[PDB]
RNA sequence: UGCCAGCCACCGCGGUCAUACGAUUAACCCAAAUUAAUAGAUCCACGGCGUAAAGAGUGUUUAAGAAAAAAAAUCACAAU
């Protein structure tokens, strides 16, 4: 049985180290018009711009790559005892699963 | 219990009461366990605990508090104000 | 009378009785993400027990305790879903409220993910009917609403002394909830989890109570 | 006996901090130039932290090492320089619009 | 009734007191239920107040000695071209084979960090994957 | 009777329907005593000082104290 620092120790998670600036491959699952809805897998989905390029391959289910700069969009405010989550994420797209 | 009517404030305070209950520590069913002293607001309340054979030397609302709970014997003094609600 | 008094007594005795140790582990929780958090200036300061530390400023659920603490919840739902209880299943959340609704449809429990209206639980009799029973327990899966505020709910079973089972995160409050979990409410294969966890807990509880109610019959 | 606790170490990912225009330089009230590029060019007003983005104590020399100049008769004050017109921006006010 | 007191105590030392003096003459099923199989905290209200001074919160911070190799990973060659995978348990990443080809190489009794980094990147160029350094 | 006559320890009442004035009936409490007045006994703070009375315009020192467990004095900028 296996001990859960054991865990932590080999998540990917944990070898990502910095949020910013990391290539990491995501799925869209919920699609808007123009606002993609992409599961990354870290915590949060993140929400991206339909580019103006290849628009009609990203549907449900598409695989994507992403560049994080934030995990979660998260800042204190003047008079505010707990922080300001938005329940999002920060990533841009750079391209969709060149393979 | 608030309204017009003294009648109609009766009935709600009544109605009321059944739904905010407590239950009081009774050492052998007729003092309470230790000395409490206490400050609720600017309310002082202490109450000591007495034997057997003499019986509620406390304030008037005090006493009715502790007929109704079933406490017979206690000392109280309050001090500061003595509103009732607090 | 007396064999209802047995059949009534008859789980309370075992520990594992519903078998639901089974059921989940921690590598199944690990691999839905239940172990990650907030950010650590939103840890809720009754967090800090609960947390077995801090990832670069996020949060880190010790999943030993959620596990600890979700055996015990599961088996009181277990117990409770035996002894036929009415069972609401509350998350006020707008990406899973579907999901949610679903669960119990397949369940046979009750559900609401809507707006809780304000005296639900407390002004029962007129906003449901004359005479209404009270519901039995509450599962919580979002004990926070959408203007970040605790729920209402949790404050009106609190009064209504009606027991719960609360997912609790890195900024909520454990204090009223009398079987908290601490985990990770936000991530969709958690919340999916911890809804086929409670499923198949009812599932197992509905259907054991049929058996050992025909075996019950078969006895006399 | 269990090796894969955390050990209770500094963070190791802290990237530098962050550092002034003229950050481990020297400055002075000699060179009309330096002082010059944090002056506006039409009325010769000061810039503050805002616009010219120092660290304090280079902010404060660099407004002791004018008002020097100013007084000293080194460099101009109701306008600038303006042989030195044409110096590189480091301000970040945008006049024309 | 009950009692609807919420800070007063849990909802079990409520009812349990209230079936104790009388009031309560239903039992629910839950109050035998919770003396079975009781929680590991009891359920008191407790405010939260915030905290003041210089008393600070007891969480500690997750950092390894792996973390200390994969700063300077990080700093020198940056991210990885292997990019990142979230959803595979196993994966493998370049960061992790540098991490485990340096402790590998640390135990031939290395202890210089520019021979550790040096061999550890001539053995990742010897196994074939890219490093393109930052310019 | 009608802010008149008048009453009260305090709050206060009497301005043509007064349980508060004067009388009558009834009732309450003391009792060979009952009220009024004056002295006493008791009663203020081991409580507070931003807004209600209270942190004295500032620093140093004498007298008088406390040193109770562990350390320190010291660096950009507009003191005079
Ligand atoms: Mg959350
Ligand atoms: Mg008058
Ligand atoms: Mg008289
Ligand atoms: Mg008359
Ligand atoms: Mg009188
Ligand atoms: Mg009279
Ligand atoms: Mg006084
Ligand atoms: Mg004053
Ligand atoms: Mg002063
Ligand atoms: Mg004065
Ligand atoms: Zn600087």
């Amino acid at each position: 049985v296996e001990s859960f620092a054991s865990m932590l120790r080999h998540s990917p998670l944990t070898q990502m180290g910095p949020a910013k600036n990391k290539l990491v491959i995501g799925q869209i699952f919920h699609i808007v018009e123009d606002d993609l809805y992409i599961d990354f897998g870290g915590k949060f989905h993140c929400v991206c711009k339909r580019p103006e390029v290849d628009g009609e391959k990203y549907q449900k289910g598409t695989r994507v790559r992403l560049r994080l700069l934030d995990l979660e969009l998260t800042s204190r405010f003047l008079g505010a005892t707990t922080d300001t989550t938005i329940l999002e994420a920060d990533a841009v797209l750079l391209g969709l699963q060149e393979s | 219990g608030k309204a017009t009517e003294r009648a109609d404030a009766f009935r709600k305070a009544k109605n009321r009461a059944v739904h905010y209950l407590h239950y009081i520590e009774r050492y052998e069913d007729h003092t309470i366990y230790h000395d409490i002293s206490l400050k609720f607001k600017r309310t002082h309340i202490k109450m000591k605990k007495q034997p057997r054979g003499y019986g509620l030397h406390c304030h008037r609302a005090i006493m009715t508090i502790c007929r109704l709970i079933g406490i017979k014997d206690l000392y109280a003094k309050v001090s500061g104000s003595v509103n009732m609600l607090n | 009378n007396d064999l209802r008094d047995r059949i009534l007594s008859e789980p309370l005795k075992h520990a594992d009785f519903f078998n639901l140790k089974e059921l989940f582990s921690v590598r199944s929780l690990f691999d839905a993400r239940v172990h990650l958090g907030h950010k650590a200036g939103c840890r809720h300061r009754f967090m800090e027990p609960y947390l077995f530390g801090s990832r670069l400023g996020q949060d880190i659920i010790d999943l030993e305790q959620t596990a600890a603490h979700l055996q015990l919840a599961l088996n009181f739902t277990a117990h409770v879903a035996y002894r036929e209880g009415i069972i609401l299943f509350v998350s006020r959340h707008r990406q899973f409220a579907h999901l949610i609704e679903t669960t119990a449809r397949d369940c046979g429990e009750y559900a609401h993910t809507r707006y809780f209206k304000g005296g639900l639980l407390t002004n029962a009799p007129l906003l449901l009917g004359p005479g209404v029973r009270l519901p039995d327990l509450i599962i919580f899966l979002h004990t926070l609403n959408n203007v970040f505020e605790p729920h209402v709910a949790v404050r009106d079973a609190a009064k209504m002394n009606i027991p719960t089972v609360g997912i609790v995160d890195t900024n909520c409050n454990p204090a009223l909830i009398t079987y908290p979990v601490p985990g990770n409410d936000d991530s969709p294969p958690a919340v999916r989890l911890f809804c086929r966890l409670f499923q198949v807990a009812i599932s197992r509880a509905k259907e054991k109570r049929r058996q050992v109610e025909a075996l019950y019959r078969l006895q006399g | 006996s269990n090796e894969d606790l955390p050990v209770p170490m500094e963070n190791p990912y802290k990237e530098p901090l962050k550092k002034c225009i003229l950050c481990e330089k020297h400055v002075d009230y000699k060179n009309v130039q330096l002082l010059s590029q944090f002056i506006s060019p039409f009325t010769g007003c000061i810039y503050g932290r805002h616009i010219t983005g120092l660290c304090g104590k280079k902010q404060k020399e660099i407004t002791k090492a004018i008002k020097r100049a100013q007084i000293l008769g080194f460099m101009p004050v109701t306008y600038k320089d303006p042989a030195y017109l044409k110096d590189p921006k480091v301000c970040n006010i945008k006049y024309r619009e | 009734a009950g009692s609807r007191l919420e800070t007063v105590g849990s909802i079990f030392s409520r009812t349990r007191d209230l079936i104790r003096a009388g009031v309560l003459k239903e039992k629910p099923l839950w109050l035998d239920i919770y003396n079975a199989f009781p929680p590991l905290r009891e359920p008191v209200f407790r405010r939260p107040r915030l905290r003041y001074g210089k008393a600070k919160a007891a969480v500690q911070d997750i950092f390894y000695h792996e973390d200390r190799i994969r700063a300077k990973f990080y700093s020198a060659y940056g991210s990885g071209p292997k990019a990142f995978d979230l959803f595979n348990p196993n994966f493998k990443s370049t960061c992790q084979r540098f991490v485990e080809k340096y402790i590998e190489l640390q135990r031939l009794g290395e202890t210089d960090e520019e021979k550790l980094f040096v061999e550890a990147g001539k053995a990742l160029l010897a196994e074939g994957v890219t490093l393109r350094r930052v310019g």
